[PDB]
């Protein structure tokens, strides 16, 4: 079981930023499968 | 369903704690998962607890055996803001029971409506009913936000994950249960989301944001994951929404985005309709799947690959590039018409004197033309008649033979017809000197204020540092003696902040065009010997021969040469040519656009660099040519000429004698 209460979720922004990632060319994996873009294929 | 009176009873009941509640001030009572979240007990990256790969089930999902739904599934990031729970299908019938509404995770009573529902309202009034919150703080429209994007985010994490994430997560518990979460992060330790900043006038600087697409078809909206702002794209995005990838429900990551339409503050709740931000093509590039809306880490601008640039929009936030070539300045001139005029020193300095000459003896033309604008039967029945009209009076007077001695002939009414005509001739001079003068002096303050619009440009050419290349041009204008002896070819550099890169121009449309504005900065980074030589080639003079082999488009098409003339040639009708000719008594020849540099005379060593090809090759008679970045010279100090040249300067200090003349007639045939 995965704790909910643990998980390291999509929205806990950072307010102070100063405590992979982009691709560069726009249309070439993670960018195909967004967590949240599938509820609008359906 | 419920007699439906029991309802108000614990409505009155809610609204009263609520009442009382609000009625103070009272100590704080972190959430559930703000206090878990809050301390040390290892978290676990929300990819980690997938295995690392988004999606697991398609179609009709594998199953719905764990858990799934329906109007939950089909509900969208823009209806969520309403979902409603069925109240009757998640506790059932056991706790249904209960007539005086179903108490709740943290404290606080989430009251059914009468309709069987469980919408925004009954959550806010929860939210209210929660210990620890103060009603003061928070407010319908407030919930409504965050009920919205508290749902999709879960819904979401439904159709996606069915195997990790069962309906453990829509549930009415987690809602009320972020809900006095975010009402932690934010009206407690008042910690403000990323879009609540910018509105509110504390970072607006739009430097490097996760956000998500929501709404879209003239602009879209994005979110932060707490509040939505429409944002605003440029062409090449508006194609890529009407094309579909930007599909709402994805996280990108703008950089230099900024705001249009915003005065101040104001909460992003109270959002001005009309405000809006403008993400920026070249400045924007999709991002995983997970991520982090809001500000993100390096707040180092990120850099990529000119090759993926695009020209209706945006400046390129940051490129890392190697300084390929480097041509000499240029002094353009704005015609005062349109069109642009580009010319070398030399000849931004010829049409100096041309000008400033020529215009220097119009502002005095002016006045040397207005300077050189000063400076029969008895004569008594003649004098009577030759006495009425005052114009011929006066002729009478001035064709005289006899001055003053006549005029005392006649002494009437005649006498002042003359001196009437003779006093509107003064008011005649006096009329065109007056103005023949201003009509000058003001068409000279109108010549001496006319001036050339002269800048000056540095064109370079650079490549991304990542393989391969599209060597595109880096243009810096009225460049600073720093920034001319900081930039040398082959090196590295990031450049940051480069022109709304625009287009280039002549012939096709492949690659394009670096400007570099007042905000710009140049960020020397270093290079690995070992890792130069695959983009960066340095600069080579041909040994003559290369542009003979159908194989050796040699960088751009540029080349640099050596060698000696044979003969200059000045075809009439403009368009000289040079005869050069190395050291294996090899022949090219050099058209010239622009004017011969003096010292190009027949026989003399010459180095040149910066000579472009042109068609119809393998002749024996070759053909570069001479355009505005041309460079020559008698004496290079130059590296890579240094050899090529001792090697032509040898023929020249060996035979000496049966060489010229030989070569002369090597030329001397072709023709
Ligand atoms: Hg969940
Ligand atoms: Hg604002
Ligand atoms: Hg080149
Ligand atoms: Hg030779
Ligand atoms: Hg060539």
């Amino acid at each position: 079981p995965v704790d909910l209460g643990l998980l390291e979720e999509d929205d806990e922004f950072e307010e102070f930023p100063a405590e992979h990632v982009w691709e560069d060319n726009w249309d070439d994996d993670d960018f195909s499968n967004q967590l949240r873009a599938e509820l609008e294929k359906h | 369903k419920d007699l439906m009176s029991s309802l108000q009873s614990a409505r009155d009941l809610q609204d009263m704690r609520i009442k009382n509640k609000e009625r103070r001030h009272l100590r704080l009572q972190p959430g559930s998962l703000y206090l878990t979240k809050s301390s040390t007990l290892p978290r676990i990256s929300l990819q980690a607890a997938v295995g690392d790969r988004a999606p697991s089930a398609c179609s009709p999902k594998q199953l719905y055996i764990y858990g799934v739904s329906k109007e939950c599934i089909n509900v969208n990031s823009k209806n969520a803001e309403y979902f409603q729970f069925d109240i009757q299908d998640h506790f059932g019938k056991e706790d249904l029971c209960a007539g005086k509404g179903f108490q709740l995770a943290d404290g606080g009573w989430l009251i059914p409506s009468n309709d069987g529902k469980a919408g925004k309202e009954e959550f806010y009034r929860a939210l209210c009913d929660t210990p620890g919150v103060d009603p003061k703080l928070i407010s319908s429209i407030w919930v409504a936000n965050h009920y919205r994007w508290i749902v999709w985010k879960l819904a979401a994490m439904e159709f996606a994950f069915p195997k990790e994430f069962a309906n453990r997560c829509l549930n009415p518990e987690r809602v009320l249960l972020q809900l006095k979460y975010r009402y932690d992060v934010e009206i407690d330790n008042s910690r403000r989301s990323a879009l609540k900043k910018i509105l509110e006038r504390d970072d607006t600087a739009a430097k490097t944001l996760v956000l998500c697409i929501s709404d879209i078809v003239d602009t879209i909206e994005l979110t932060d994951g707490w509040y939505a702002v429409r944002a605003q794209l440029d062409p090449p995005l508006m194609a890529l929404v009407k094309s579909g990838k930007l599909t709402v429900g994805q996280k990108i990551i703008t950089q230099g985005a900024e705001l249009v339409g915003s005065p101040d503050a104001c909460a992003p709740l109270e959002a001005p309709d009309s405000l809006r931000l403008k993400i920026s093509a070249n400045s924007t590039r999709p991002a995983r799947w997970h991520s982090r809306l809001g500000f993100f880490r390096d707040p180092r601008p990120f850099p990529l690959p000119l090759s993926s640039l695009f020209s209706d929009g945006g400046n390129v936030g940051c490129v890392d590039i190697i300084v390929q070539r480097v041509y000499p300045l240029q002094w353009v001139e704005k015609t005062v018409s349109g069109l642009y005029i580009f010319r070398s020193e030399r000849e931004e300095e010829k049409e100096a004197l041309r000008f400033a000459e020529a215009q220097q003896k119009k502002l005095e033309a002016l006045f040397t033309k207005v300077h050189t604008e000063f400076k029969s039967r008895t004569l008594t029945r003649q004098q009577v008649h030759a006495l009425q009209d005052g114009a011929e009076l006066y002729a009478a007077v001035q064709y005289a033979s006899d001055p003053d001695h006549l005029e005392a002939c006649f002494s009437e009414e005649q006498l002042r017809a003359l001196n009437n005509y003779r006093q509107m001739l003064n008011d005649k001079k006096q009329a065109r000197i007056q103005s023949e003068f201003r009509k000058a002096l003001e068409s000279a303050e109108k010549e001496e204020g006319l001036s050339r619009d002269v800048t000056t440009v540095w064109k370079l050419r650079v490549t991304s540092y990542k393989k391969k290349e599209k060597s595109a041009l880096l243009s810096i204008w009225r460049p600073s003696s720093d920034l001319s002896s900081l930039l040398t070819e082959g090196k590295r550099y990031r450049i940051y902040h480069l022109a709304v890169s625009k287009s280039k121009s002549k012939f096709e449309r492949p690659s394009i065009q670096l400007t570099a504005t007042k905000r710009t900065q140049y960020q020397q980074l270093p290079v690995s010997s070992e890792t130069l030589l695959q983009v960066y080639q340095p600069r080579e003079s041909l040994h003559f021969s290369r542009l003979s082999d159908p194989a050796f488009q040699p960088p751009c098409s540029e080349v640099d040469v050596v060698g000696v003339v044979v003969s200059v040639v000045k075809p009439i009708g403009l368009a000289p040519l040079v005869y050069l000719s190395d050291e294996c008594l090899n022949l090219l020849v050099v058209k010239f656009g622009i004017d011969l540099n003096e010292d190009i005379k027949p026989r003399v060593l010459i180095a040149a660099s910066n000579l472009q090809c042109q068609p119809e090759s393998t002749s024996g008679v070759p053909t570069l040519f001479a355009g505005h970045f041309s460079i020559f010279s008698a004496s290079p100090k130059e590296a890579y000429f240094q050899e090529k040249v001792n090697n032509l300067k040898h023929a020249i200090e060996n035979i000496d004698t049966f060489y010229k003349e030989a070569e002369k007639k090597l030329i001397h045939v072709l023709e």
